[PDB]
């Protein structure tokens, strides 16, 4: 049996399902004004200030019931806007609201993006309320501010500055037609931090009056000397003057919060509650300054580093990493030092789960809606390999698998770090709560993430001893780490924590399967009656001239959103760039040098995300075999049947988004039969040599590809390939697609799960399509199984889980995560929502509450095949 | 006069809060939303002697520095290390 | 005879000494404007876009009969402030101007130094004309403009941001203490530009527009591609389109002329002056965007060139280099088809030395009286050796001499590159010129440069070629060079041209026996009262305690100083690197990195700078025999002579600043016994083996001492010895030293000429003192002889002066210059300045009027050792 | 009214020019320096349709590009790309 939640958790928890998110003006405010009252600064000092005060000059709010606290802003699910990283999504909605006059039309992305009205977003305004991006509520009186804020931004944002110098490579043009399309799905600018772990080491090793020791010391050390550095050994000192600005930034702002605590404490009547409310005071002001004393005091800190660095930029996917080892050494002496019970830390951690829960990412709806479904994807890695090569498992990480039985909320998603070395008990643990359907945690192979590391991160000098400190950054991602040596207790633990920038930035989504559509219709947007690419005019003779054609298109694509998104990092690393994380992340504090001038450990980190593969290699099948090697269609037959979705009703009429619903027309038998070949080609995961070598081919083909670019930091990109949300959005743009799949509705999810439906062969058979290809030849590789709940039933049930996980990682898949649910249950709640407030379902490298998924995605896992056995 | 603009308002999203006296669940807005008799008031700008001559939209100066500079008034105070209440 | 100049020259001349020297506001008013429209644009583009509107929305001046135009400002004589550099040394005054209040007093380094008060210089307010900063007249009416220019650089300037992080260094408050102290004499901010070598070559390879379409094709090719280089590959796109920014400002400011040009033809009423000013149109809209196509466009371009760098920071010593081999090529082509004689190319350069002669520092008091006097060092360099090690000596530069000696004018001083494969006929050109008493040529050692380009630039690839295209930056600033191919006239030319950044700039002049009389007096500034340096407390018990004192206090200086100047450099580099010489210096263009960013071939540049060598070897002399060996004084009988002056009065009260006088006070007679024990001790310049074995000693330690410096650039630093007239100040602030200089009076001049009055033993004598150590260990070694007329009377007059040169040249000096002078003409001029107004003197490494010496530099000139034959 | 306003006026110092025309030199300030019946008006900001409101000083706003900015009644416009003679 699950026990029970804390009392304090129910009690917010029963707070967390009534809150709207809403976005305000203060840190945005703050800021801004700090930003302009410095013009003329250092830019790393000037940056580090700015961030400092968006901190420290907020309303710290602090909950009753609440043992750990903090923020983002001062709502509970809070954000801000960035208008000097990039605000046209809202700017327009804003001033056009201040005129009276109606709101602009969307651009492409987010107008086919959707935000789940449910839960606690806030699609529509109301009251008092505007919806800011259709997700954030924002009181009306401060749109006057969000407008003031954004003013000085003109032209010079992140987002419009890069946009001047984009506009000056020679695929400018090029690029503005993929983004319209949705080819790509997004930015870069809109998320530059994130798909990367945060490291904690600093402030838990030094405490904050530490830190500013360090670089009181660094600054008499090197300001004004450059050594033999010409480049930049003069920017030492201004980084250590601004790594003390953020410092005392942090400092203060943790003081606020001690400050609230203690006023809190002094009206409160409840003895309890009152006692509760000085330990907070005590905690806060104890972490504003001094090396964290026990349990409590650390985790606190790490949220305090979290919330620092989220507020720095907009972002999604900062992992916090393999905190049950990086807090072992404070856990394990409170628990052997009489300090706490395990139950005790166990409160923490459901605790935890609502902070981290709550942590929302202001952007567009294309980057809310359309990729993130609103997670924010603060991953939480379990187990893998310590500093030694011994398992890494500690005892605090069972407290915390614990923790999220107790506390089903969608974060921290955990992550196991699968590893052969890892002790059956914790295995059976992580299993027992992957079984409960609640998506995490998820399974990820170690070895093979270690293998990535190794290879991708090789000529930077990635060793045996940091690979082993990886995990994943946001979803996936795998991001490089390293270990620190933590001082605590008398003795010192290597302590895992990230070492890269962002690993999930450079060329965003790109639907493969709408650039193979536009292969057939020769550059042509079909969907929107635009020409996107030069039309080729190549007559589509041979499977592999079309193959070709795609690869062609491919490149170009590639190229000139690589040169563009270049531009946008690269304006950002130089005009905004980290101060909290630069910080943290080593080694920028060792070398003097910020996040932006290389100072992480590794930086090889920026790639190529696809997008749609399975679709996209099932439609390929189904084109070569039913066009080119039997040649029972022409493939001017194929492409007219896509134009016109088989004969049967768009989902941009039916609003269904999955092969569930198929609304026949007058055309609908005229194509019967080539829509019939097309279902029943090869596809992907059967285990089906036909499709699998295709699926094959198209692996080395993209290795090749993506390697041959290179990010703004000289480093060559390297296949990224998750969907998130983002099979929705791009699975809207595509029009019906040569696998059966129809117009408007999802790309297949993942990267390596089977097409809705297309899985006639059992799951053994998905692991054997899935793994004819080394999974360390990329990032990741992402699969994605629904189980019914009475196929795991029982402790029989956990071990069969369990042995279905080792026989995928043991072939070397990178990843599997289950939905544990019955679907009809799923289609109930999308007909009754306010019935099922806290069901959580997994999407795509995330947990989301049903109410907050869009219907696309909603249906879209309503069809993933159902395993009863 | 607003649970809102209440020093004991415990923050919680755009429409509603805490009262930490309570526990209980208030209104920003409409019936519910006004203050009782234990009401003190929050430290907002719009209530500090730095701040001056807001428009109609709330948006005033702050003096609180040797440049002036733009502040507004429903924006929190109690972190301001100039703030003094007028 | 000397024919006489041309009537153009005539004419301009009369006009010419006549003129203010004026500080005006356009140029200032048009960089900050643009600066912060463009606030929020990447810095290169920002900063280039601010210069460009700087120079092409300035007023175009042109004038009746000159052929050449172009003038930094509207004014003739013109420059204008750059608060974005520096601004307290005319703000302060400016805002009490403003308020109504009595202006401020000066700093001290201003205060100590003297500018010329006669010539042009505007030292007091007069009518509506302020004098800024003791030199400049400015217009009360630009007052206003001024301030409301300079207000938006509080904090933020050059000057103040530095200031700022220098505060953060450990030795911040000795290095206010030296300021102050005046022992190191200003801040490279100053002039952060200079002392350095141009390079023509790409406006004349390619015209404007040519350097336009490479930026495009640049940008095209580059734009968001980083290459393999995370730390400056994306930063070559906003380097290309920096220079295409700054290279239309260039275009637009030519064409302001030609429309000027135009505007003046249509009202013209004389023919001949009207067809000056139609072929001014001609050309001045023909270099907009072509390449130069004759001789006059070719030196016009070059024209241009100099006047977009010396206007795009306050610099001094901005050298021409080799003009007559830059220029061969179109000069020889004009005269070869008939285009132009060569009495028409020598008016044309003759009126280039007034147009090089009117350039003007627009900087401190400091600097412009007391280390200037006034001029700007453009530098042209003659002679040396070709890209193929033969001699480079061009039939054009024969004409430059000649232009010297028909219109003689300070600027461009004149440099001959002494080599043996010099052309006799040329070498006895340059000595009829020399004898002249002009100043110029001076002669310095094309071997010993070549030699020192080797040893100091080798660790950077310094080769037999590029050593080769070295000259002098500013007076003797021995800078890097290279050549480069100009196609023209169906054939390619090697042609010279700068390679660095500036060679003179880093520990600016360090009064060296200011140094020592501070450990005599332990620390303490007996002149001010102020404790400079922390007290010894050593009992000065030897020579070598003494000495290794000194060495201590030259350590803490140099560390201290080179901490704050890097910063300061470093702070200029990064906010405001050069536009319009990041366009013109190899190998920015080619890497696409400005010169803030190592663009420049070489960048081992920045240096020390001594002041008061031969005062300071002199002074150990007398100190060694008096005290230590002869033991005939005790260290405190020295200490107390000196610092009573001997018994004379001080030059405070006389205002004679050499040895010329001597008010023989009374109390003279109490030390006149130890006072000729000083004069009498042996000294440098006599080949006196004891003051010169001193003399060497201190050379071999001064290397070892700065080279254990590293600039911003991460480069050894080396010694720079020169004077300028810095020797005024410094002597000012000096107590009587232990050679018998007097206080208050000037240092030796130079750095290995011989103190005033103590060379005894001929000219030879001191070529044997210099020559006791390697030139070539530092970048210079300036020497001073004056002659009287009678001595060279002559072509066997000719001949003796060029022997003398070759003599000392084969020893392997650096340099010598030479006064032809009756001193009791100098003497007479000083009584009446008014009667003396186109009286020149050789000061150090400058020619100046004598109107425009001060009176320290003027005594000091006066003094030196006049040889009969 | 002086040479110093006028476009045949050629600068050389703070206190005097050349009379393009002439060719002679004119003081700026005071006896001699009014303009002759040839003048012609020297394009200044002062005189361009984008600079307004001057204050005591000359100091005044031009609105040559959409945002506003300040310039000097005096300053040279013969080389702006915005003026428009008044
Ligand atoms: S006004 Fe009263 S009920 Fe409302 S928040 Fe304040 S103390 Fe609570
Ligand atoms: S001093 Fe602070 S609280 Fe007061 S108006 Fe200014 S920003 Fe607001
Ligand atoms: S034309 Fe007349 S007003 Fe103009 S500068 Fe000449 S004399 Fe003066
Ligand atoms: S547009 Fe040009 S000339 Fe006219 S007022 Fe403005 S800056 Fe002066």
């Amino acid at each position: 049996d699950i026990p029970e939640a804390k009392e304090s958790t129910q009690k917010l928890m029963d707070i967390y399902y009534t809150l709207k998110v809403t976005a305000d003006m203060e840190a945005a405010y703050w800021y801004n004004r700090t930003w302009w009252e410095n013009d003329g600064e250092v830019i790393e000092v000037r940056r580090a200030k700015a961030v400092a005060a968006s901190l420290s000059h907020m309303t710290p709010t602090i909950l009753p019931y609440e043992k750990l606290v903090m923020n983002k802003t001062k709502n509970v699910r809070g954000a801000f806007p960035f208008p000097w990283v990039c605000a046209s999504f809202f700017n327009a909605q804003a001033e056009a609201l201040m005129n009276e006059v109606d709101a602009p039309a969307e651009n492409e992305a987010d107008s086919v993006s959707v935000v789940g009205a449910g839960g606690g977003n806030v699609t529509e305004s109301y009251g008092n309320v505007i919806s800011i991006a259709k997700k954030f509520g924002m009181r009306k009186e401060e749109i006057p501010v969000l407008v003031k804020t954004s003013k000085p931004w003109e032209g010079i944002s992140v987002e419009e500055l890069s946009n001047k110098y984009s506009k000056m490579t020679p695929g400018y043009d090029q690029f503005k037609n993929i983004m319209e399309s949705v080819i790509c799905m997004f930015d870069s600018f809109a998320i530059p931090q994130g798909r990367e772990v945060i490291n904690y080491y600093m402030p838990l090793q030094y405490g904050f009056d530490g830190i500013i020791k360090l670089c009181d010391e660094k600054i008499a050390e090197v300001m004004g000397e450059a050594g033999d550095d010409g480049d930049f050994g003069m920017s030492r000192g201004y980084y250590y003057a601004a790594m003390k600005e953020i410092t005392k930034g942090l400092s203060a702002w943790c003081e606020n919060y001690s400050k609230r605590a203690k006023y809190l404490a002094s009206i409160e009547t409840d003895s309890e509650i009152k006692a509760n409310y000085e330990k907070i005071e005590e905690v806060m002001g104890n972490i504003a300054h001094k090396k964290p004393a026990n349990f409590w005091e650390a985790i606190q800190m790490t949220l305090c580093c979290h919330f620092g660095v989220v507020n720095e930029d907009p972002q999604s996917g900062l992992s916090i990493g393999r905190l049950g080892q990086v807090l072992q050494p404070f856990y394990e002496k409170d628990v052997e030092d009489g300090i706490m019970t395990d139950e005790e830390v166990i409160e923490l951690l459901e605790l935890y789960r609502i902070k981290i829960t709550c942590i929302e990412c202001f952007a567009s709806a294309g980057v809310s809606g359309g990729v993130l479904s609103g997670n924010t994807f603060n991953n939480l890695s379990l187990g893998g390999q310590n500093y030694d090569g011994l398992s890494a498992v500690t005892p605090l990480e069972y407290l915390i698998v614990e923790a999220g039985m107790r506390n089903q909320t969608p974060q921290p998603t955990l992550s196991v770090l699968y590893d052969e070395k890892t002790p059956e008990d914790f295995l059976m643990k992580a299993a027992s709560c992957t079984k409960l359907g609640l998506g995490y945690p998820a399974w990820m192979n170690n070895q093979t993430g270690m293998n990535f590391m190794m290879r991708n991160y090789g000529p930077e000098g990635m060793d045996l001893h940091d690979a082993r400190a990886w995990c994943l950054g946001g979803c996936l991602e795998s991001a490089p780490g390293c270990f620190l040596p933590l001082e605590y207790n008398g003795k010192v633990t290597m302590i895992p924590g990230g070492a890269s920038p962002t690993c999930g930035t450079g060329v965003h989504f790109i639907g493969m399967p709408k650039v193979l559509e536009l292969v057939l219709t020769n550059g042509l947007d079909k969907r929107t009656g635009k020409q996107v690419y030069p039309p080729h005019n190549k007559k589509l003779d041979s499977y592999e001239t079309m193959v070709n054609q795609w690869k062609e298109y491919m490149e170009l694509t590639t190229d000139v959103v690589n040169r563009c998104n270049n531009i946008q990092m690269d304006i950002w690393r130089k005009y905004n760039m980290p101060a909290v994380n630069s910080l943290l992340k080593p080694d920028c504090f060792k070398k003097g040098k910020h996040i932006g001038t290389m100072g992480a450990r590794y930086n090889s980190c920026i790639n190529f995300e696809s997008c749609g593969t399975i679709t996209f290699v099932n439609s390929l099948s189904s084109i070569k075999k039913n066009v080119f090697d039997d040649s029972k269609f022409t493939i001017e037959e194929m492409t007219d049947a896509m134009l016109n979705n088989f004969g049967f009703k768009t989902a941009y009429e039916t609003e269904v988004f999955s092969p569930d619903f198929r609304e026949s027309t007058d055309k609908s038998t005229k194509y019967e039969k080539i829509f019939a070949a097309c279902v029943n080609a090869p596809k992907y995961g059967n285990a089906d040599k036909y499709a699998d070598e295709i699926f094959k081919a198209y692996h080395y083909y993209i290795y090749d590809m993506t390697h041959k670019f290179r990010s703004y930091y000289g480093k060559p990109l390297y296949l990224c390939q998750i969907s998130v949300s983002t099979h929705g959005p791009q699975g809207f743009v595509t029009l019906a697609t040569a696998d059966g799949r129809l117009a408007g509705t999802t790309y297949s999810d993942g990267s390596v799960s089977a097409a809705a439906g297309t899985d006639k062969n059992g799951i053994y058979a998905i692991f054997e399509s899935a793994t004819v290809y080394d999974h360390s030849m990329h990032q990741n590789a992402q699969m994605n199984l629904k189980l019914h709940p009475t196929a795991v039933k029982g402790i029989n049930g956990t071990r069969k889980l369990l042995d279905l996980v080792r026989a995928y990682m043991r072939k070397g898949g990178f990843h599997v995560q289950f939905n544990v649910v019955d679907s009809k249950t799923l289609r109930d709640a999308q007909l009754t929502p306010e019935k099922y407030r806290e069901l959580m379902v997994r999407v795509a490298g995330f947990t989301q509450y049903w109410c907050e998924i869009g219907k696309p995605i909603q249906d879209e896992v309503i069809y993933r095949t159902e395993y009863d056995k | 006069m607003r649970h809102y603009d209440c020093k004991n308002y415990i923050n919680l999203d755009c429409e509603k809060g805490l009262c930490a006296l309570t526990k209980g669940m208030v209104p920003i807005d409409g019936e519910g939303s006004e203050a009782c008799p234990n009401f003190k008031p929050a430290e907002k700008c719009g209530n500090c002697k730095n701040f001056c001559n807001p428009d109609k939209y709330g948006l005033g100066t702050c003096t609180g520095l040797e440049k002036e500079n733009w502040a507004y008034a429903t924006c929190g105070a109690s972190a301001c290390p100039s703030y003094k209440a007028e």
